[PDB]
C-alpha cells in the first residue's frame, strides 16, 4: 500500500545477523 | 605584539586514512582562539611542547638543549637545492644568522627543500623523536580552514628544551604558537581529508559535540561531564 | 561453526635501501694502527648481513 | 652495538614474497599482521597515508610498499552450519545448511 | 569497539602477545585477556536479554 511504501522509504569481527523466516 | 589565531593549526594524529568518520584523538595540538606572540624582529625562545610557526623570506631553526657543544644539538638550514638536517655536539652563537655561500653561525638527511603563500610548520618532539607538518597554503591569520600534512621523522632520541629561529640576510615576521595535550573531534571526509575540527574544552556546545561524536545536535539536555 | 582456512603465507616489507657501507670497512687497501683504531658508525640504512 | 641509548635504525633485511590476488592468506604488511582477501581497491589514497580503517575500528584497506597501488582486505567468509533433518526415527538422512 | 582494548593486558594483538613474549607470562596475559573479552560478551548477552 502507499502508507506501507511511505513507511519504509521514511524508515533507514565474527558477529553474524541471521535473517527472520 | 600579540593577536588570536582564529582555528588554525590542525595536524593528522596519524597515517591512517578514514572515509567519511568520526575520529576522536588524544594527541597534542594547538587549542582554538589562543593568543599567539606574532614577533616583529629585525634572543632565545622557550620550549614547552610545539614551535607552530608561521611566516609570510625566513629560513633555519636551531633546536637543542644547551645550545652548545656540551650535549647534542640540531641544525636545519633550507636553500634552492636541498635540506641539510645536521645534529653534533655543535657551538653556537648568541645571535647566528646566514649571509648565499658564507656561514656565519659558528647525521644528516638530505630530501626535498620546504619550499601571497603561508609556510605553516607544526614541530613535534616525543619519544625521541622529531616530526615536521607542513602546509603551503596561498591566502591576523586568514579566516580558512586547511591540513597539515606529515613529512619525514627524525630519530634523535634526547629532548629538546630551548630552540630558536634563523635570519636569512638577502626582513618579515613569523607566529609561534605553543601545544598542550587535549582531544580534539576531527571529521574526515569521504576522499580522507581533514576538513572540520571541533575541540573538547571550550563553550559548552563544543563539548557537547565533543561526547555526542557528531556535529549537528538537537534540542533536549545533555549530560557531559 | 565454518571457517575458510587460509592456504599459504605471504610478507611484504618496503626496499633495502642506502646500499649500508661495509665493503669499504671489510676490504680496504690500508687500516690503521693496533692502539689507534678508527671507530665507523654506520647508520640510516636498512643493513644487510 | 649499542642498545637501549636511542631509537633503532640498523635493523636486519627483511625478505620481501611475490604478489597474490583474490586468496586470503596470513598476510604482514608492515607489521601490520592480518588475514583476508586481497583484492584490487577502488579507494584513492594520499602520499602521507599507510593503511586505512572504518567506523568499527578494522583494517580494511592497505597500500603495499612495492608498488603505489592499494590492496584491500576482506575477510575471509565465515558462517554458522546448521543441520535439516526430521525425527531418527523417521529417516537417517539429514541435510547442511550454511548461514 | 571493545574487541580492540587492552584490557590491562600487555597488548590487544594475539599475534602479537603470543609470539614476542615467553609462555609462562603470555598465558597469564592471554587468560586476562580472554576473561575481560568473556565480561564484555556476557554483558552484550545480558543486554539483548533485557
Ligand atoms: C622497490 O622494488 C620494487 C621492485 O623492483 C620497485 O618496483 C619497480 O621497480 C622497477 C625497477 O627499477 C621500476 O622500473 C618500476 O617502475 C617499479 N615499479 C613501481 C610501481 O614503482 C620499487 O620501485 C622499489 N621502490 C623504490 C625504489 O622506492
Ligand atoms: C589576546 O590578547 C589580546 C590583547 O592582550 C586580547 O584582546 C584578546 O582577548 C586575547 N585573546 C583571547 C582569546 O583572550
Ligand atoms: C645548500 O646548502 C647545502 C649545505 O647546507 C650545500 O651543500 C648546497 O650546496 C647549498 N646549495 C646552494 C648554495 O645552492
Ligand atoms: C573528492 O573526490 C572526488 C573525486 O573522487 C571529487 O569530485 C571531489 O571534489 C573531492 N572532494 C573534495 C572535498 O576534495
Amino acid at each position: 500500500s502507499p502508507i506501507e511504501d511511505l513507511l519504509f522509504n521514511k524508515v533507514t569481527n565474527g558477529l553474524t545477523v541471521l535473517p527472520p523466516l | 605584539s600579540y593577536t588570536n589565531s582564529f582555528t588554525r593549526g590542525v595536524y593528522y594524529p596519524d597515517k591512517v586514512f578514514r572515509s567519511s568518520v568520526l575520529h576522536s584523538t588524544q594527541d597534542l595540538f594547538l587549542p582554538f582562539f589562543s593568543n599567539v606572540t606574532w614577533f616583529h624582529a629585525i634572543p632565545v625562545l622557550p620550549f614547552n611542547d610545539g614551535v607552530y610557526f608561521a611566516s609570510t623570506i625566513i629560513r633555519g631553526w636551531i633546536f637543542g638543549t644547551t645550545l652548545d657543544s656540551k650535549t647534542q644539538s640540531l641544525l636545519i638550514v633550507n636553500n634552492a637545492t636541498n635540506v641539510v638536517i645536521k645534529v653534533c655536539e655543535f657551538q653556537f652563537c648568541n645571535d647566528p644568522f646566514l649571509d648565499e655561500s658564507e656561514f656565519r653561525v659558528y647525521f644528516e638527511y638530505v630530501s626535498q627543500p620546504f619550499l601571497k603563500n603561508l609556510r605553516e610548520f607544526v614541530f613535534k618532539n616525543i619519544d625521541g623523536y622529531f616530526k615536521i607538518y607542513s602546509k603551503h597554503t596561498p591566502i591576523d591569520l586568514p579566516q580558512g580552514f586547511s591540513a597539515l600534512e606529515p613529512l619525514v621523522d627524525l630519530p634523535i632520541g634526547i629532548n629538546i628544551t630551548r630552540f630558536q629561529t634563523l635570519l636569512a640576510l638577502h626582513a618579515a615576521a613569523y607566529y609561534v604558537g605553543y601545544l598542550q595535550p587535549r582531544t580534539f573531534l576531527l571529521k574526515y571526509n569521504e576522499n580522507g581529508t581533514i576538513t572540520d575540527a571541533v575541540d573538547c574544552a571550550l563553550d559548552p556546545l563544543s563539548e557537547t559535540k565533543c561526547t555526542l561524536k557528531s556535529f549537528t545536535v538537537e534540542k533536549g539536555i545533555y549530560q557531559t561531564s | 561453526n565454518f571457517r575458510v582456512q587460509p592456504t599459504e603465507s605471504i610478507v611484504r616489507f618496503p626496499n633495502i635501501t642506502n646500499l649500508c657501507p661495509f665493503d669499504e670497512v671489510f676490504n680496504a687497501t690500508r687500516f690503521a694502527s693496533v692502539y689507534a683504531w678508527n671507530r665507523k658508525r654506520i647508520s640510516n640504512c636498512v643493513a644487510d648481513y | 652495538f649499542e642498545l637501549l641509548h636511542a631509537p633503532a635504525t640498523v635493523c636486519g633485511p627483511k625478505k620481501s614474497t611475490n604478489l597474490v590476488k583474490n586468496k586470503c592468506v596470513n598476510f604482514n604488511f608492515n607489521g601490520l599482521t592480518g588475514t583476508g582477501v586481497l583484492t584490487e581497491s577502488n579507494k584513492k589514497f594520499l602520499p602521507f597515508q599507510q593503511f586505512g580503517r572504518d567506523i568499527a575500528d578494522t583494517t580494511d584497506a592497505v597500500r603495499d610498499p612495492q608498488t603505489l597501488e592499494i590492496l584491500d582486505i576482506t575477510p575471509c567468509s565465515f558462517g554458522g552450519v546448521s543441520v535439516i533433518t526430521p525425527g531418527t526415527n523417521t529417516s537417517n538422512q539429514v541435510a547442511v545448511l550454511y548461514q | 569497539k571493545q574487541l580492540s582494548s587492552k584490557f590491562g593486558a600487555i597488548s590487544s594483538v594475539l599475534n602479537d602477545i603470543l609470539s614476542r613474549l615467553d609462555p609462562p607470562e603470555a598465558e597469564v596475559q592471554i587468560d586476562r585477556l580472554i576473561t575481560g573479552r568473556l565480561q564484555s560478551l556476557q554483558t552484550y548477552v545480558t543486554q539483548q536479554l533485557i
